[PDB]
């Protein structure tokens, strides 16, 4: 998935230094989907269907991807080792630089 | 694609003031990827050439006292070491900080960007100068007590501690306080003790 | 915490001086509380023309030349097939000294070091040129007469070889000798091929 989707991982970085990836006290990031997948599915939500939703939800994260810190020449935020907000636009079917 | 330069300028970046906030507080600071260098671009630079014929002979004359790795290098590692014998503190709040203009692979071509960078600086002279020359209205120095108002009063008012040191400290060229000197005192030409 | 600085810096030795020829001894500020090591500094630099400009860069480039077969570390092998380029050949004894007035390894760490601290020797190019300018009455020539009479009797006394050899070549512009052309005669920008 982080192949096709294409994502990088940087850890703190670029080009001045700092944070983070704020973490979160004892709550796991992986887990709690696999208990609402199962509420999907209760509901009636295909398999295909329950991806096109996962889809769409993802196509707002990388309208973001604001990690991990506000970024000059802007004010904007971009994502890092490139990438970027494209990614958004291959997940909808317009163009990349509108 | 662009990861790779980027992978390049992770080493070469490092440069410039994202923990700027070692000893004072986390401030929002600057950031992050290859777009981004062109707001990083402020004001205070000056640029050369990379052939030198004789003008740096100086790197040459005095390389002797300094090394690291005599091929033609310093790494993140010298900077922890010589510095100690040629001024500040350093400390683990401002490590990188205080690093800040050299964490990178400073071959002759990025010592081209170290020298440049004296020239850029937290705010050269075009800034740091400035700041307190554009105060009077013709050959001025910073009338000293109405400095000594705005530091008690001016939004985030200020402590005893800093007035007192800063009072024995002060240059006061005859009844007024001369900034631009205790500012432009770490350049001008004509002496040779401290700083390297 | 308050030791990030000081296990880093064991790796900068490596490269330089404090393996290859620990004469020039330094020494490590830092007790565990930081902000006191700003009193190590390297204090005073300039004294005349100490790296003679014409003399001592145009070497370090030609590092290429001298290392052969690239690998920073010249043998005896790396000179001999060097001096060969250039014209006249000096024996293996006549070099053996030579690399035995470096301790080991003439790589680009104990070269330039070697070469870096040798001033002491020859006078610099305005003290041996003002000796017959200082000594003219008003500006005109001075007469080689004077400088025969000198030579031979009121100092340290030559022979009648050692200056009259030393005596013919020179620009006599009628019985005075045109001193700083002679004075050049004994120190500019010329001969080779003599090390390295």
């Amino acid at each position: 998935l982080k192949a096709d989707l294409l994502l990088s991982d940087d850890i703190y970085d670029y080009h001045f230094v700092s944070q983070g990836k704020i973490e979160i006290p004892g709550v796991d990031d992986a887990e709690e989907l696999r208990l609402t997948d199962t509420a999907f599915d209760i509901l009636g939500f295909s398999h295909e269907y329950k991806t096109d939703v996962y889809k769409i939800t993802a196509s707002c994260m990388h309208l973001g991807e604001m990690k991990f810190k506000q970024r000059p020449r802007e004010e904007q935020a971009e994502a890092d080792g490139t990438e970027e907000g494209e990614r958004v636009a291959h997940l909808l079917g317009v163009n990349a630089a509108d | 694609m662009g990861d790779e330069e980027k992978k390049e300028k992770k080493k070469k970046s490092k440069k410039k003031s994202e923990e700027e906030g070692g000893d004072a507080a986390p401030a929002p600071p600057p950031p992050k990827p290859p777009s981004q260098k062109r707001r990083a671009q402020r004001s205070g630079s000056n640029v050369f050439a990379m052939f030198t014929q004789h003008q740096v002979q100086e790197f040459k004359e005095a390389f002797q006292l300094i090394d690291q790795d005599k091929d033609g290098f310093i790494s993140k590692n010298d900077i922890r070491a010589t510095f100690d014998s040629l001024g500040r503190l350093c400390t683990e709040q401002e490590l990188d900080s205080m690093v800040a203009e050299a964490p990178g692979p400073i071959n002759f071509t990025m010592f081209l960007t170290i020298f440049g960078d004296r020239i850029a600086g937290t705010d050269e002279e075009d800034v740091i100068v400035n700041a307190f020359n554009l105060f009077d209205e013709g050959e001025g120095k910073c009338k000293e007590e109405t400095l000594k108002r705005s530091l008690t009063t001016w939004g985030e008012k200020f402590s005893q501690d800093e007035v007192e040191e800063a009072l024995s400290e002060a240059p006061i060229d005859g009844n007024g306080l001369i900034d631009i000197k205790k500012f432009a005192q770490i350049l001008t030409k004509g002496a040779e003790e401290e700083g390297a």
